[PDB]
């Protein structure tokens, strides 16, 4: 809750100055109505034309002053916001360079885009458009009320009769629909999910048909009927609520309250003129306060999200490829362990395999070996040194990893393959590529190794996977954290990726996240994780002889 | 912009006419109320305020008629809003099933989902929250201009001619504001696009030890862009500020003109004061229209999304139908061409499938193999050429006959919230229990029922038991087998970890008693070992065509593919 206000801490004084300038500008914008009242005052008094000319000069000067103040405030506020947002984006760049790699996978690409590109724009709108607009929408009705009360209180009180009627009707409406107001967001979310399902199941509707369309149609009809039943009985209250705050109603009330007073001599006729000028649209100004403050909340949500990401824990640097998991345990959230006191010793040159049922947390342990997250308890040591004490530039020359959803840096193919060692000569790049079974397709490209890769490219999934495998081969890390989902991610080119992985796994301490048992039987060490902890350890033949948990998985295949 | 006329159903068209007439009456009553301040304030500020009673009576007679008319327009507004909501939602729901599958782009799907979901409560009160205030505020200044003709011809003509200038100023202000917001969004996106790339590729940069040089490069780029952007800031009046300035200038200028006429003796002082008040009444609606800028923009966006969904390219229809015999149809391709875009997916593919003979479609071209099945099923029409089923073109085929012609096993299972039997029964709900049991047996679902606690009645999919891929694929195969289609299309995208799913597919291919032609897009040895003939689709064209043994003896590309797949099946890490 405090995060949103804490992000905007340095902008307290610029925002206060902006609020003061906006209050002054808004009061200046209401100046010509006061000047018109005084114009009527001195017209009925038979003032000389020189005084009227001076009053017109004053009005023109105030109009120009208000325009200049608004332009200068907008320029200064946009400049201050431009400086602050640049500093914020620098902080975000630095933060994303030190958050753990596993933070990104949980969020995904859409959440990162929402954080960096959408919320940072909502913050710009908050600083430069929302706060000044809200200040104007709060200053204008208050100033109007004060001025009308100063003009005359008897006619100012009757302005609150329609306001009181509006508030009473709104209160009666709100209590009478207490449950439906809470239900409506839930039903909207349900209908959004059902619309997504209906759009996703289009081929089944086209080929098979049947209830796939009726399931959506019945619930859409139910939602529409819910809305109609909710809002239909309030037509009686809502039309009256709209009529009460209408400008014509305010004008009628003002005139029927003022003309008896003016006729009876209880009020100066000039004192009614402020009510006719400013008082008619007062109700519409009161209703505009809510939309003014809506922007502040909509921006503060974005500020809260940005600060919450900026408060995320970072990686802590405390203090031939043997990995020693020593009493390692891990929990995604506090109090929900996923890995529970696992012990392992990945010896050099031994292709350890990690196998288990779905949701067993094998992927989590394999990720923890590469320090996608910091182990909550225990410690993971590579070559006798805890991974916590290793910096990123020194850790990832010891523990390489080839997991699912490989990522290509924008640039030439020679850059993507040589990302770990840009200084490597082109002959070494081609040797690494040929070792990864991707030399043929790279030569097939028009520019060859100079072809520019990125987010979108002609290469399929199974080919950019082999490009990443070529990168990993050229990096030549002693330890390797391999995921077997890369093998069958692209069934069209499974054989080439399997050959690439075979060439990559050559005299390296590999940790395979097993998904198919039949590709693991030759592994040096099998690890069976039933639920967040080791159950059986040993070779394939030993586990088959044991006849325990592993035998059922082997029989299933 | 004016898409709303076609949204309302024909039933409420009389109500729309009544609403329009009553809105015009409401505007006229409001204008007469505003113009009635001329004699009322003229008498009020004179030496005999008691003469103001008659004009106050006329004003409060125009009011209460304003209330009656506004009540009627608001009632018709709520009625039309509910009617438009129901009609548009049902029409949009009916349109989408007939839309060609090519239209369902991810962005198109997103807009369709937003149109179906986000437009629930908006259309309920669209006409009452936007159209009525907008129309009233737009026509009131012109209505006061016309009504001022009776007070005085030159004054009314000037007031009516000045409405165009103020509307032009309002349009210019809106244009400037929209341009400024668009430029701000574009600049922010350009600034942050570096960081999005830096975060997307974070694993590659970190693992390659390039995170620090990459961060330094991104920071330098951000610094340079910030300096360049901050240098170009200069004095500029926003759109809203410009319009407020225009309104204040118009008010003070016309008040000064009234003062000039007063001192020259053309108008009395009470008349000048009344004209100033009517001036404020005349300039008030423009502020109301400017207040409706965000709501109007949101409604325009929603109407654009609804129009985009409704304007989707509908597929054609035909009268002719396949034979009711239900025998295996022979499928023929001739000069068939198809493309997802700049890349061609099919380039003159032509072949003929014998009736009842299995056909295996294999090759590196992943899109083309599925595209052939889609063309056979009729989901996507071919750009060129024809698709035939026993001398009947799919494009000219009856939609009901097309639906009953082809059964498909999609790559995804495409299940839904409900019982497993309900999911399997949707292929053919009219089937007897024995046929359903046979479909479950051939699809190897009985083993799943043994695994499941409550049998086929178990709730699966979005609730109950969350079935894995190997189970949901079997459920989809049961769906396809249950439907008595003359044609079966199989698309294998199964997770390689499954064991019994391959057996289920083999049983569906071979052990099915239904004599139906089968086309299978497969990657695994067991499924295509039973195929009678194979089509090798590469580079959007058929390179090989023949039987299994003939192709293997020929030693062409299919033999190399067979060797590669056989080697891939026996893969083991840490071994030759
Ligand atoms: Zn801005």
């Amino acid at each position: 809750a405090e995060a949103g206000s804490r992000l905007l801490a340095p902008l307290k004084k610029p925002l206060i100055v902006s609020g003061v300038l906006q209050a002054l500008i808004t009061l200046i914008e209401l100046a010509p109505f006061v000047l018109l009242v005084e114009l009527a005052r001195l017209l009925l008094g038979g003032a000389e034309a020189e005084r009227l000319w001076t009053l017109g000069l004053t009005a023109v000067s105030l109009i120009g002053l208000g325009a200049v103040l608004a332009a200068a405030m907008t320029l200064w506020l946009h400049r201050v916001d431009a400086r602050f947002a640049h500093e914020l984006r620098g902080r975000l760049l630095t933060k994303l360079s030190r958050l753990p790699l596993g933070w990104f996978t949980r969020r995904g690409s859409a959440s990162t885009k929402q954080l960096v590109q959408d919320d940072t724009l909502a913050l710009h709108y908050l600083i430069t458009h929302a706060i000044p607009d809200a200040v104007a929408a709060v200053v204008a009705p208050v100033a109007v009320l004060v001025y009308l009360f100063v003009a005359d209180w008897r006619v100012a009180l009757v302005l609150f009769i329609p306001v009181l009627v509006y508030l009473v009707l709104m209160s009666v409406m709100t209590i009478q629909s207490g449950s439906k107001i809470a239900q409506a967001p839930r039903w909207a979310e349900r209908m959004g999910g059902e619309a997504g399902a209906f759009l996703e199941g289009q081929p089944v509707i086209r080929i098979f048909g049947g209830a796939a369309a009726s399931r959506f149609r019945r619930r859409l009809d139910d939602y529409i009927d819910f809305l109609v039943s909710w809002q239909r009985p309030f037509v009686g209250k809502k039309t009256l609520m709209d009529l009460v705050t209408r400008p014509a109603t305010f004008l009628w009330i003002i005139l029927v309250a003022g003309v008896p007073l003016v006729v009876t001599g209880r009020m100066d006729p000039v004192n009614l003129l402020p009510f006719l000028l400013l008082g008619t649209t007062f109700g519409a100004r009161l209703l505009g306060i809510g939309y003014g403050l809506s922007g502040i909340q909509t921006g503060m949500l974005a500020a809260r999200r940005i600060q919450t990401v900026l408060d995320e824990p970072e990686l802590v640097v405390r203090d031939p490829g043997t990995v020693e998991l020593d009493r390692v345990s891990f929990e995604y959230r506090p109090g929900v362990p996923v890995i529970r006191d696992v012990t392992l010793t990945l010896r050099p040159g031994t292709v350890t395999a990690l196998v288990g049922p779905s949701g067993s947390g094998k992927s989590t342990l394999a990720a923890l070996v590469a320090r996608f997250h910091d182990v909550t308890q225990g410690a993971i040591r590579v070559d006798g040194r805890d991974i916590r004490t290793l910096t990123a530039d020194e850790l990832y020359r010891r523990v390489g990893f080839v997991l699912q959803d490989a990522q290509l840096v924008h640039g030439s193919v020679a850059e993507n393959i040589a990302l770990a060692e840009p200084d490597a000569g082109l002959e070494r790049i081609r040797t690494a590529a040929r070792d990864a079974q991707i030399h043929d397709r790279i030569t097939r490209m028009p520019d060859g190794y100079d072809s520019v890769l990125g987010a979108g490219s002609a290469l399929s999934g199974g080919e950019r996977q082999r490009v990443t495998i070529a990168r990993a081969i050229l990096a030549d890390t002693p330890v390797l954290v391999l995921d077997e989902a890369t093998a069958f991610a692209d069934p069209e080119s499974e054989y080439l990726v399997q050959q690439a992985i075979n060439r990559l796994t050559r005299d390296r301490t590999v940790l395979v996240i097993a998904h198919r048992l039949h590709t693991i039987t030759h592994a040096d060490q099998i690890v069976v994780l039933d639920d967040g902890r080791i159950v059986e350890v040993g070779t394939h033949d030993e586990l088959l002889a044991a006849g325990g948990r592993y035998r059922g998985l082997w029989d299933s295949g | 912009i004016r898409t709303l006329l076609r949204l309302v159903p024909a039933e409420k068209r009389g109500a729309v006419a009544g609403y329009a007439v009553l809105t015009l009456l409401s505007v006229l009553l409001r204008a007469v109320g505003a113009v009635l301040l001329i004699p009322l304030l003229a008498a009020l500020f004179s030496d005999t305020p008691s003469d103001a009673w008659l004009w106050l009576g006329w004003l409060t007679a125009v009011t209460l008629a304003g209330w009656v008319t506004d009540t009627n327009t608001a009632r018709l507004g709520f009625d039309l809003g509910f009617a438009v909501l129901s009609r548009t939602q049902h029409d949009m729901a009916d349109r989408l099933p007939n839309v060609a599958m090519s239209w369902f782009t991810p962005d198109n799907t997103a807009t369709a989902r937003q149109a179906i979901a986000a437009t629930g409560p908006e259309l309920a009160g669209l006409v009452v929250n936007l159209l009525t205030p907008l129309i009233g505020a737009a026509l009131l200044p012109a209505a006061i201009g016309v009504a001022l003709l009776f007070v005085s011809v030159p004054l009314g003509l000037a007031a009516l001619a000045g409405v165009a200038v103020l509307f032009g100023a309002l349009a210019l202000s809106g244009r400037l504001s929209r341009a400024a917001d668009k430029v701000a969004g574009e600049t922010n996106s350009a600034f942050t696009e570096r960081i999005i790339e830096f975060a997307r590729t974070q694993q590659a940069l970190r693992a390659a030890r390039r995170v620090e040089p990459a961060r330094s490069q991104v920071g330098s780029a951000l610094a340079a862009q910030h300096g360049a952007g901050l240098r170009l800031l200069t004095m500029q009046i926003p759109g809203q500020v410009l319009f407020s300035l225009a309104g204040q200038v118009a008010l003070i200028g016309f008040a000064g003109m009234a003062v000039w006429l007063t001192v020259r003796g053309q108008l009395g002082v009470p008349e000048a004061i009344a004209l100033i008040v009517v001036l404020v009444r005349y300039l008030e609606p423009f502020a109301a229209i400017a207040d409706l800028a965000p709501a109007l923009e949101t409604t325009r966006a929603t109407l654009n999304r609804i129009q985009a969904v409704l304007d989707a390219p509908t597929l054609p229809a035909g009268r002719r139908r396949l034979d009711r015999t239900g025998a295996a149809p022979s499928i023929e391709f001739d000069d068939v061409r198809f493309s997802y875009g700049d890349e061609v997916v099919l380039d003159g593919v032509s072949f003929t499938l014998r009736p009842g003979n299995t056909t295996a479609i294999v090759g590196p071209s992943g899109s083309g193999k599925t595209t052939i099945l889609s063309l056979i099923a009729g989901l996507q029409q071919p750009a060129s050429g024809r698709v035939l089923l026993d001398g009947v073109d799919v494009t000219t085929l009856d939609p009901e006959a097309r639906r009953a012609a082809v059964s498909v096993v999609f790559q995804h299972p495409y299940l839904f919230d409900g019982t497993l039997r309900d999911n399997v029964l949707v292929g053919d709900p009219e089937a007897d229990p024995d046929d359903v049991t046979a479909a479950m047996r051939l699809a190897r679902v009985d083993e799943l029922l043994d695994r499941l606690p409550d049998g086929d009645a178990t709730v699966v999919g979005e609730g109950g038991t969350a079935l894995s891929g190997g189970e949901r694929q079997r459920v989809s195969i049961a769906r396809a087998l249950l439907k008595p289609a003359p044609v079966l299309l199989v698309d294998e995208a199964t997770s390689a970890l499954d064991n019994a799913n391959e057996a289920a597919v083999v049983d569906a291919l071979t052990a099915d008693p239904r004599p139906r032609t089968r086309v299978i897009v497969a990657h695994r040895l067991a499924s295509i070992r039973h195929a009678d003939r194979v089509l090798f689709v590469e580079a959007g064209r058929v390179v090989e065509d023949g039987a299994i043994d003939e192709l293997l003896a020929a030693g062409g590309r299919f033999a190399q593919f067979w060797a590669q797949q056989q080697a891939a099946s026996e893969w083991a890490i840490g071994s030759t």
